């Protein structure tokens, strides 16, 4: 669970067991924390390349 | 006592509240019923003393009282106060502040990094986001006041901005390596 | 009491010198120069002046102490504190630990951490045994969000709304 | 009795001893925070 790592936020999986997590088209794991933080931010862009 | 409702009680009375109250239970585990004056000639306390510490655990719901009316060898009306290690309420009582601790560093945080990030240091007045487009001279490339022609900077650095919201954010994880021996526990 | 006051007095005093030996009531009147009292104030300080006291010991022909029942050892604090836990049998004040065992400072800090402190409020302090098989301690600032919680002015019932609401 | 508002109970069924108590002004605040808008018009208040 906490050995996949955690994008932006990085303290989610830590506070709720019953996390709702995300999947998208380039072969990531983003949970519902990273989603919202990351648009108030910037878009939807991949933290390690660029998928759009 | 199970194994687990003795390791459980004994962890939350050590670290949270003090000595004092870690002291007067030692005696609750290993006997159950316990009169009144047993806990103050073992203890060696006071009278203005032990009521003030068995005050705050029957404030906090974690145990009762039992009065008795009889009467004694006198012929007087004798009234005594068993006290005891109640777990039909201790449970939810723990479980109850555990809701409120992890919510209350959620809620400082959230409340915290939305503010503002502009802030004039001769003037001392603290600017926001909204008015940047009054705030710009484009015959210098940066910003001002309003009063006055002068430099502005950040805001002063102590909230969970773009970088130091890692350091604040870590300390809420910090919770669950001290608290995943009496969390296991209990689950 | 004034007469039991003194022979307490000076059965304890003499002891601390370098005298360890059991001692009746003819040795007390002949070493203090007190034996001309008379014949019937010593016959009565006798058979009913150490009789009525109900922490007397008696050995065989003399008398022993009352104060202290346990002989001179040097590792024997930790050990008669541990008693006091694994059986229930209370506690020991800081008075009773001065005033058998010579120079107590020394022993208590030297253990460490071992023995707990009580403050009462008539500066008394009460010797314990802290275990050490279950220990626990968090930060000064963490102990404030636990009182900071208002569980007093509730209902049994009412936390059990609560809980099943959020989903624990 | 002042300032300090006290209550009495008697419940002569299983808890016949007067129990007498303060009334923390925390105990109030919690009750009427659970009144709706279909309880003020009982009282005479309105809740807008
Ligand atoms: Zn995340
Ligand atoms: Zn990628
Ligand atoms: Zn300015």
């Amino acid at each position: 669970m906490d050995d996949q790592g955690c994008p932006r936020c990085k303290t989610t999986k830590y506070r709720n067991p019953s996390l709702k997590l995300m999947v998208n088209v380039c072969g990531h794991t983003l949970c519902e924390s990273c989603v919202d933080l990351l648009f108030v931010r910037g878009a939807g862009n991949c933290p390690e390349c660029g998928t759009p | 006592v199970p194994a687990a409702l003795k390791r459980l009680a004994k962890y939350v009375i050590r670290g949270f509240y003090g000595i004092e109250h870690a002291l007067a239970l030692d005696i609750l585990i290993r006997n159950s019923c316990v009169k009144e004056e047993d806990m103050l000639e073992l203890l060696k306390f006071d009278r203005k003393q032990l009521r003030s510490v068995l005050n705050n655990l029957k404030g906090d719901k974690f145990i009762k009282c039992r009065m008795r009316v009889e009467t004694a060898a006198d012929g007087k009306t004798t009234r005594h106060n068993y006290y005891f290690i109640n777990y039909r309420t201790l449970v939810n009582v723990v479980k109850y502040k555990l809701d409120h601790m992890r919510r209350r560093i959620e809620t400082d945080e959230r409340d915290s990094t939305n503010r503002a990030s502009f802030k004039c240091p001769v003037c001392s007045s603290t600017f926001t986001d909204l008015e940047a487009n009054q705030l710009f001279d484009p015959m210098t490339g940066t910003f001002r006041c309003t009063f006055c022609h002068t430099e502005v900077e950040e805001d002063e650095s102590a909230m969970p901005k773009k970088d130091a919201r890692t350091l604040l954010a870590r300390f809420n994880e910090q919770i669950e390596p001290i608290y995943a021996l009496l969390r296991e526990t209990e689950d | 009491f004034g007469v039991l006051a003194k022979i307490v007095n000076y059965m304890k005093t003499r002891h601390q010198r370098g005298d360890t030996h059991p001692l009746t009531l003819d040795e007390i009147l002949d070493e203090t120069q007190h034996l001309d009292i008379g014949l019937k104030q010593k016959q009565w300080l006798m058979t009913e002046a150490l009789v009525n006291n109900p922490k007397i010991e008696v050995i065989d022909g003399k008398y022993a102490f009352k104060p202290k029942y346990n002989v001179r050892d040097k590792k024997a604090l930790l050990r008669l504190l541990d008693q006091h836990d694994q059986r229930g049998l209370g506690g020991i004040l800081l008075e009773d630990i001065e005033e058998a065992l010579p120079n107590s400072q020394k022993a208590v800090k030297a253990l460490g951490d071992q023995i707990l402190f009580v403050n009462r409020p008539d500066k008394k302090k009460i010797l314990f045994f802290n275990d050490k098989s279950c220990q626990f301690s968090v930060d000064e600032e963490f102990q404030k969000l636990w009182r900071s919680v208002t569980v007093d002015s509730m209902d049994e019932e009412k936390i059990e709304e609560y809980l099943k609401r959020q989903g624990i | 009795s002042g300032l300090e508002l006290y209550a009495e109970w008697k419940h002569v069924n299983e808890d016949s001893q007067e129990k007498k108590i303060l009334l923390s002004p925390e105990r109030v605040h919690e009750i009427f925070k659970r009144i709706s808008d279909e309880e003020c018009f009982v009282l005479g208040m309105e809740p807008r």
